[PDB]
């Protein structure tokens, strides 16, 4: 039992000493964006393994006074030499610069502290420019990526350079610290996003990308733009509204799934025993299979026609009309879901 | 991936997922900047690569210049009538994640479990293909059992599923959790 309950305000991050660090920006009089700038820049420390400013994020953000919500969409983008043809392995779509799409982040950050933010762009950063400097022990999900990944790791040294301790892997508790991105934290803190996308960050980027065996150029990043999204996505449940990114994020795939369950009614009673339980247990893993058999139709709305897919994939009614194909006594076959690789 | 959730004092909110893609990217460091750079590209489907057995690539979701590959992601939030937030969730992990986040719903808003419980509580996975439903090792055994039964074929995590971080507004004020999967703890005042 670990329950965590707040009067005010609440950060809920994967590391507690990025939750402090947001909600400290929280307290000093930041907003919701500045509280979760500057907790992600710390997340892209502790667990570097999952995020960073080398990625892409999407914001969905509500304001309590306009009562509107909207999404910042920063999700990198295949760079301007990209094909549809460029890969032949799974492995070469994986590894090496060649895998590398266009970072959104830095950008999105911009974006989101410009239309949102109260706190100065370097008070973001500062807290975690100190951590990388410090260091700090390495947590349990690092760890356990860290072992996962241990071979490649330990064979690319520039892997290895801050990863390692003696050849091998970190390990729980040891700490690692990081002090080029700690300077590069620093610079971004100092000069703006511009160093990263336009300025003195960017040929290094693209040497070391193309280096790698990558096709990023100056032109990618001096080209980066993060998106706002005015409308997104939503569903009704009951009296609430549910936001959520549209493609080419999986709200539609979420607002479907829901959409399949909200008319079986489930309340506390549909766990209550073992029979209801298996049941709703059951319903749940069927709407999940419908949800995905429609997934496979989605793509960058801004290359992609999906108005339609979507229109469905959020409608209460079609989700009914598939709710009634759910059977309560068994599961079916792939094809009965009717997947779908073409409208 | 990676999710964070934030509630402030004014009632305003984020929920933010994050990604380089797979663990470590694409696995390129810069020495000089120590940046680490992402894989996204694996993302987008390839004419070329086979995924999985009898699955073929999805053409909306190839490779084109400028174009943003599909993602698993959905950084949520829930707001009630009277225009304040209930919820605010998403998740990170892997294909996971939408009904990771699905769960934590459900759990909260429909069976009744804290947002602590809703968070913790076993989950479950299934995304048509593989055609196979995969659960977490402590998930009540009552519910392998009425999967089997109803011809699902149910096979173990290895590890985990997915990774929720989570906060909803309670009589009392902002209730938050972190995943252990992971090792988060969330901070508030
Ligand atoms: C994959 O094959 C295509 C077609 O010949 C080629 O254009 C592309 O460069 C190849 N990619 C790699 C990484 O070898
Ligand atoms: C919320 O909306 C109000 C009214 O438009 C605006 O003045 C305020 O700056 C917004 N809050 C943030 C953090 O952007
Ligand atoms: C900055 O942008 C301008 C045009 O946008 C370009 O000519 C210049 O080379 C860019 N500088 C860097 C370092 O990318
Ligand atoms: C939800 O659906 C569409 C989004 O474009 C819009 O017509 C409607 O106003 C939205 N509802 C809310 C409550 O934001
Ligand atoms: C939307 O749903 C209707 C059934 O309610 C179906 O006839 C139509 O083909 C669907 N549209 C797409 C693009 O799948
Ligand atoms: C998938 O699983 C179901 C579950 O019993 C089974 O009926 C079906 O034969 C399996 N294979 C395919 C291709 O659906
Ligand atoms: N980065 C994996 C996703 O976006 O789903
Ligand atoms: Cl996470």
């Amino acid at each position: 039992p670990d329950n965590h309950v707040y009067t005010r305000a609440a950060v809920a991050a994967d590391a507690k000493q990025c939750s402090k660090i947001g909600r400290d920006a929280l307290r000093d009089g930041g907003s919701a964006v500045d509280a979760a700038i500057a907790a992600l820049l710390c997340v892209g420390l502790m667990n570097a393994h999952s995020m960073g400013i080398g990625g892409g994020l999407f914001l969905t953000i509500y304001n309590s006074t306009t009562r509107k919500a909207e999404v910042i969409n920063a999700r990198e983008v295949a760079p301007r030499l990209a094909f549809a043809t460029m890969f032949n392995s799974s492995e070469q779509s994986q590894k090496g610069g060649l895998s590398v799409a266009v970072p959104g982040e830095i950008r999105g950050y911009e974006l989101a502290h410009q239309r949102h933010g109260r706190l100065p762009w370097a008070r973001l950063f500062q807290p975690s420019i100190q951590l990388a400097r410090q260091g700090f022990p390495v947590g349990k999900g690092l760890a356990a990526a860290l072992e996962n990944k241990r071979t490649v790791i330990e064979q690319q040294p520039v892997l290895c350079e801050v990863f390692c301790r003696d050849r091998k892997v970190l390990r729980e508790g040891e700490r690692l610290t990081l002090p080029q991105l700690a300077d590069t934290y620093e610079t971004l803190a100092i000069e703006g996003a511009q160093a990263f996308y336009n300025g003195s960050l960017t040929a290094q980027i693209v040497k070391d990308i193309q280096a790698a065996g990558g096709i990023v150029t100056a032109e990618d990043l001096n080209n980066y733009r993060a998106e706002l999204i005015e409308h997104p996505l939503n569903i009704s449940l009951g009296d609430v509204v549910l936001y959520m990114p549209s493609a080419p994020l999986s709200g539609p795939v979420l607002a479907l799934i829901l959409n399949i369950l909200k008319g079986y009614n489930f309340s506390r009673e549909s766990v209550e025993s073992p029979e209801q339980k298996g049941l709703t247990y059951h319903r749940i893993v069927e709407a999940f299979r419908f949800a995905y058999a429609k997934r496979t139709l989605l793509g960058d709305p801004k290359f992609v026609d999906v108005t339609e897919v979507v229109r469905n994939m959020t409608s209460e009614f079609f989700a009914a009309q598939l709710r009634a194909q759910i059977s309560d006594d068994t599961t079916h076959p792939i094809s009965y879901y009717k997947p779908e690789f073409y409208t | 991936t990676a999710h964070l959730s934030v509630v402030a004092e004014d009632g305003s909110a984020v929920s933010a997922t994050s990604t380089i893609n797979l663990y470590f990217g694409s696995k390129v460091r810069s020495p000089v900047s120590g940046i680490l750079f992402n894989n996204e590209m694996d993302d987008f489907s390839s004419p070329s690569i086979t995924n999985e057995f009898g699955v073929p690539p999805s053409p909306a979701n190839f490779i084109q210049p400028g174009k943003q590959p599909l993602s698993s992601m959905c950084p949520t939030i829930m707001v009630g009538q009277d225009g304040q937030v209930r919820m605010v969730v998403g998740a990170a992990g892997g294909t996971q994640i939408t009904t990771a986040t699905a769960l934590a719903i459900i759990y909260n808003l429909w069976f009744g479990y804290d947002v602590k419980r809703a968070v913790e509580e076993p989950r479950l996975h299934n995304q048509l293909l593989p055609n196979v439903t995969t659960v977490e090792r402590n998930i009540d055994q009552a519910v392998t059992a009425a999967l089997e039964t109803r011809h699902h074929h149910t096979q173990i995590a290895s590890t985990f599923i997915a990774v929720v971080q989570a906060i909803v507004r309670t009589a009392g004020g902002w209730a938050a959790a972190s995943d252990s999967r992971k090792g988060g703890e969330p901070a508030g005042y």
